[PDB]
């Protein structure tokens, strides 16, 4: 996912964000702390507790386990969210490469506001469908 | 352990030349089944049948972790040696100090 | 007046029934003659005088096994026809096994096998074995479970098929051929278990430290479970469980009965003595993702339901003490619907060996039997393989020509995609 | 069972039977007589294969010789081991094709061939369960590539069912001995493709390469370049006449390695090779193996398979040896090359293990595998045919005997449809 580098004031933003979040753990580096992919699949599940089993995920400081937990998020939980991460920037992540994170973190958020939205309308939409069935079946 | 005998035993040392004189002293091809008995590859014809690994892994991993064992118990012996001399280097400073102060 | 009469099909089938048949005369203390230098009668049968005959059938197409199984030291032991043999082989064609050469041997088998039933007054079941990568095991095990199905009914039928590795494979087209024999075992056979050859490789590397295993090894290991499930029907127990008490206890809805095997201890002479090889600490290894016997983690999804066999010295009390400490942990967690799990068997008879083999004596072990979510992992990676060849219709001419149609390749896709949707719809909480 | 019959043609195909008996008479320690004085059991269960029993004890091989010209056959009965053939099976003509493709395929080939096709199917209705035959001949001369392809046809008609096999020599353009091999091998190949099941080509250029650079020696003849291809000949069927731990006949692999019936040329390749001085210094381990084997100069054919991408490969290795070691190595070899492994068709290497090895080698390793880069014999064939073709040059020896060119015409256009739909797969993404 080629996205450019961000600007100062949309990391701030990132981490404004991400502080918002009760997270199981106090953040110190958020580029190191996120390299796990354990983090990422919390603040999913923060928003989206159905969308991700975080019990899946263990803490990692092995090459091989953060790029399971990583290809584990991006197969089963982003691309539901209608995206996914590259290999490239999978080891790019897992290497706490500067901006690396943040660029995930910023597409993420964005994918989120949208499949929450999404997961609304369907709800007001099937709530419609159900309210007009009780309406005929009370003439019958 | 760095050892040297006594001064006679050298013997060859007032005003050597010896080792300059010793410089000037200078001045249809059949190889596919008939691989060499020395080679690893040969197996004998009698024992080409011999069709189980599993027996012949479980003997040949036997020994193998045998040379292991008496290895260990070897080296560690050398250790041991070592460390003896040490222990009785220090005693016998002991005495020797004593010894000297007796005569 | 217990018996149960297992199944041999394929040279994978064969090579571990010879592994399980050592294991049962050497547990049963009857010489490779089968002569005796009560609860022998679950496996055997008395002839009158002296020799015990298997209630045991090896089939094959390829003479080559059944030629070699005829001359070694184990010829006196089966009824010589009852290692029915054909002539040609199927040759990893699934079409072959299924429609053109299983089906003028599949009568004689069935005989043999009215033959044997016809003696047991108090048959439990019936026990297969076939790797599933292969023509004619895929093809004719297809065949003679559903010729069971029909000619017997109710008896309850178990199937160890093998299963192929996620990347490590040996033939090129198992993919096909497995899919397809999945699809005729899903609504044919009671209860399937897993046995991917890659898991049981990394036990033995692990546990075992053997470098250069071969599958005598594998077979072992796999003989031992099966003495493992079925120990409690020939000894005397605390708790006894029966074969027909599983599809109360292990199998939640008809179509959801394929779950993953673990053993425990797995250890050798040279290092198993200097540790105590406590009830709580084999229970917790039996429950360590690394030691499944199927390459599949457990930690990728729920569980369902788990049967785990304990036999040996073990005390309930030890058992219900560490059943306590393992719901207590947070790695492993049940579905919402299943408030206890755990079905519990105790044994007094500790696990027997063999002689040159590789496990040491113990007296106590732990074999478990779990069903859980996550098992579709395999179903998925095997689809994935699948689709790749049938987008360009790769291989498909060596299964049309030997009389199999062409639309028969699809429902087993729809049918494997049913299963993958009703394991997602069964995972969910409430 | 399960046995085949030998034919052979030409000049070529008898020099190359005249290795291939020996060294298969030489695995099964049968006499220059027919005597047997073997050393082990196994020498003897499988031997009908290959040889017939007659009165007297002694054994005869079930080969069928055929030439236009008695002087070939006429001298291989000098040599070793020749007394074995029976005189009956010898066929001949006293004209000869003299290198003329359409002498020995319309005009002097098409009467001679019922006498040789009585003593054919007086062969194959004899023997216990048919596999199939095997063919050797050269595609660089007359009466070899006129007869023997027309006999494939002919033996094709009458057994559709059975399995066909052909070692084939192509003629290089860089070591050419003939001036007119481009027309009939452009004019076999034709007829090649219709009718064989699987086919096997091999070229004398690579020959001397390998003997001038792996092994060494000062002065290759042709008795090496025989022994080297009689060799990887018996590779492939030893399997079928020993134990194993994973049997695989002709038929396994001709569903494994073929994924459309027209894509079915493959080259093969022998290890270990090694030269007399440096015999001692290597040692055999699976390792050193399968990393010769996949070695490009090791290939029987000057076709670089660097220069595309394996559909399917085969390995047939021999020796005891451990199975995990065999699957993992053959996993690293093709996760180190993924770029010259298709990627539509996951998991393409087929492996089986024999545990009789050659005679006098502990290890030995046949690699059998269908690979996109054997277009660039065809295409340099097709542009020698071209070149000559279209000037008309050497067209009336051909044209006098019936023939014409619309039988060129249509055979160019065929080989170059070939050519196109087998590199059709090459650029082919999922
Ligand atoms: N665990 C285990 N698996 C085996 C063994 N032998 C073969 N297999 C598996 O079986 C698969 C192929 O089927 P096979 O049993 O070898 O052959 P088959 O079932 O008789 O089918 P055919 O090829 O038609 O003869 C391979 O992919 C192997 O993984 C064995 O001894 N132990
Ligand atoms: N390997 C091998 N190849 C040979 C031998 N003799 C001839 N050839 C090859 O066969 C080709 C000629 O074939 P030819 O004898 O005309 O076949 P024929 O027309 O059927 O008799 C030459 O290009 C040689 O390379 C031999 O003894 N061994
Ligand atoms: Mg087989």
């Amino acid at each position: 996912m080629d996205a450019p580098p961000l600007n100062e004031e949309e990391l701030n933003q990132i981490y404004n964000w991400i502080d918002g979040i009760p997270l199981s753990r106090p953040k110190k580096n958020i580029t190191r702390d996120f390299a796990d992919g354990c983090m990422l699949a919390e603040v999913i599940s923060h928003y989206c507790p159905k969308l991700v089993e975080v019990h899946n995920y263990s803490q990692a400081h092995s090459v091989t386990q953060k790029l399971y937990n990583w290809n584990t998020l991006n197969q089963r939980v982003l691309k539901k969210m209608g995206f996914q991460i590259s290999k490239n920037d999978i080891d790019c992540i897992i290497n706490a490469v500067p901006d690396a994170v943040e660029r995930v973190l910023k597409v993420c958020q964005i994918k989120l506001d949208k499949y929450l939205d999404d997961q609304k309308k369907k709800k007001d939409q099937q709530q419609y469908i159900e309210n007009a069935q009780m309406m005929q079946n009370g003439n019958k | 352990s760095v050892q040297p005998r006594t001064r006679l035993e050298r013997e060859a040392m007032k005003d050597k030349e010896s080792i300059e004189k010793t410089r000037i002293n200078q001045r249809v091809k059949q190889l596919l089944h008939n691989p060499d008995p020395k080679s690893t590859l040969f197996i004998p014809e009698n024992q080409r049948f011999d069709k189980d690994f599993s027996v012949f892994d479980k003997q040949q991993r036997d020994q193998r972790f045998a040379t292991k064992e008496v290895a260990l118990e070897k080296h560690r012996i050398e250790a041991l040696e070592r460390e003896s001399k040490r222990w009785e280097q220090m005693e016998n400073q002991v005495n020797k100090e004593q010894v000297k102060r007796q005569f | 007046m217990r018996e149960v009469i297992s199944i041999h099909v394929g040279q994978g089938g064969i090579q571990v029934g010879n592994a399980c048949w050592e294991l049962f005369c050497l547990e049963h203390g009857i010489q490779p003659d089968g002569q005796m230098p009560d609860a022998f009668n679950t496996f055997f049968s008395e002839t009158g005088a002296g020799k015990h005959v298997p209630r045991a059938v090896f089939l094959d197409l390829e003479p080559t096994v059944i030629d070699e199984v005829r001359t070694g030291t184990y010829r006196q032991l089966f009824h010589p026809e009852q290692l029915i043999s054909g002539k040609e082989d199927a040759a990893n064609n699934f079409a072959r096994g299924h429609y053109t050469i299983g089906k003028e041997i599949v009568d004689l088998c069935l005989d043999r096998i009215r033959k044997l039933a016809d003696n047991c007054t108090g048959l439990q079941g019936f026990l297969v074995f076939n790797s599933v990568g292969g023509g004619t095991g895929s093809g004719l095990g297809s065949l003679l479970l559903e010729r069971l199905s029909v000619d017997y009914g109710k008896k309850s039928k178990l199937g160890f098929t093998i299963y192929p590795s996620p990347q490590v494979s040996t033939a090129v087209v198992e993919p096909y051929n497995s899919i397809l024999s999945t699809h005729s075992l899903l609504e044919h056979t009671d209860v399937a278990v897993m046995l991917d050859n890659e898991a049981i490789y990394d036990i033995c590397r692990r546990n075992l430290d053997i470098e250069r295993p071969t599958y005598t090894n594998l077979n072992r290991l796999i003989a031992q479970v099966i003495s493992s499930l079925t120990a409690s029907l020939r000894f005397d127990g605390a708790l006894n469980v029966d074969i027909t008490e599983f599809q109360t206890n292990l199998v939640p809805y008809p179509r959801i009965h394929f779950m993953l095997s673990s053993y425990a201890p797995i250890i050798s002479a040279e290092k198993a003595y200097h540790e105590q090889l406590s009830v709580a600490e084999i229970t917790n290894s039996a429950f360590e993702p690394a030691n499944m016997m199927a390459k599949c983690d457990p930690r990728h999804g729920k569980y369902m339901a788990c049967s785990m066999m304990y036999r040996g010295d073990v005390v309930p009390k030890d058992v219900n003490a560490s059943i306590a400490t393992i719901k207590t942990k947070r790695t492993i967690q049940f579905v919402d619907w299943c408030p206890t799990g755990f079905k519990v068997g105790i044994n007094y008879q500790p696990p027997t060996v063999v002689p040159g083999g590789d496990l040491a004596k113990v007296m106590r072990a732990v074999c478990m039997i779990s069903n859980s979510t996550a098992i579709a992992e395999v179903f998925s990676r095997l689809d994935h393989k699948f689709d790749l060849m049938y987008a360009k219709r790769a291989f498909v001419h060596w299964y049309v020509g030997e009389g199999m149609e062409e639309g028969e390749f699809s429902e087993a896709r729809e049918d494997l995609a049913a299963l993958e949707k009703d394991y997602e719809e069964v995972g969910i909480e409430t | 069972m399960r046995e085949i019959v030998h034919i052979q043609g030409g000049q070529c195909g008898n020099q190359i039977g005249a290795k291939f008996w020996e060294v298969i008479s030489d695995e099964h320690g049968i006499d220059p007589t027919g005597t047997y004085h073997g050393d082990s059991d196994l020498q003897l269960e499988r031997i009908n294969v290959y040889y017939n029993e007659a009165t007297g004890g002694r054994y005869v091989p079930r080969a069928i010789l055929m030439d236009l010209e008695p002087g070939t056959m006429d001298s291989v009965r000098a040599g070793p081991f020749g007394q074995l053939f029976r005189p009956d099976n010898f066929v001949f003509g006293q004209t000869g094709a003299g290198n003329n493709w359409a002498k020995g395929h319309y005009t002097e080939g098409a009467e001679l061939i019922d006498s040789v096709l009585d003593v054919v199917r007086k062969e194959a209705e004899g023997c216990d369960c048919l596999q199939g035959f095997q063919i050797t001949h050269s595609l660089g001369g007359g009466t070899g590539s006129g007869m023997g392809t027309l006999l494939i046809s002919k033996v094709r008609e009458e057994y559709p069912d059975r399995i066909m096999e052909t070692f084939s020599v192509v003629p290089s353009p860089k070591v050419s001995d003939t001036v007119v091999e481009p027309y009939n091998a452009t004019l076999s190949v034709h007829q090649l493709v219709e009718n064989a099941d699987e086919c096997m080509v091999i070229d004398n250029e690579a020959l001397y390469d390998i003997c001038f650079r792996t092994l060494k020696l000062t002065t290759p003849t042709y008795g090496d370049l025989n022994h080297l291809v009689s060799a990887a000949m018996s590779g492939v069927t030893c399997c079928l006449r020993f134990p194993g731990q994973l049997n695989s006949d002709l038929r396994k692999l001709a569903v494994n390695l073929i994924p459309f019936p027209r894509l079915h040329f493959f080259m093969i390749g022998f290890a270990p090779l090694t030269s007399r001085g440096s015999q001692q210094y290597r040692a055999l381990t699976v390792p050193e193996l399968t990393q010769q084997m996949f070695d490009a100069k090791n290939m029987m054919c000057a076709a670089d398979p660097r220069h595309g991408r394996y559909l399917t490969a085969s390995a047939l290795f021999r020796g005891r040896m451990s199975t995990k070691e065999v699957d993992e190595q053959m996993l690293n070899v093709q996760n180190k090359n993924s770029s010259y492994f298709v990627e539509w068709i996951p998991n393409n290497i087929k492996s089986s293990i024999c545990d009789i090895p050659p005679k006098g080698l502990k290890m030995a390793v046949t690699f059998v595998g269908n690979s996109t880069a054997i277009q660039e014999m065809f295409k340099r064939v097709a542009e020698q045919f071209t070149a000559m073709f279209r000037r008309k040059a050497f067209l009336h020896w051909y044209t006098g005997e019936g023939m014409d060119e619309m039988e060129f015409t249509e055979a160019e256009s065929n080989m170059n449809d070939l050519v196109s739909e087998y590199q059709q797969y090459q650029d082919a993404t999922a």
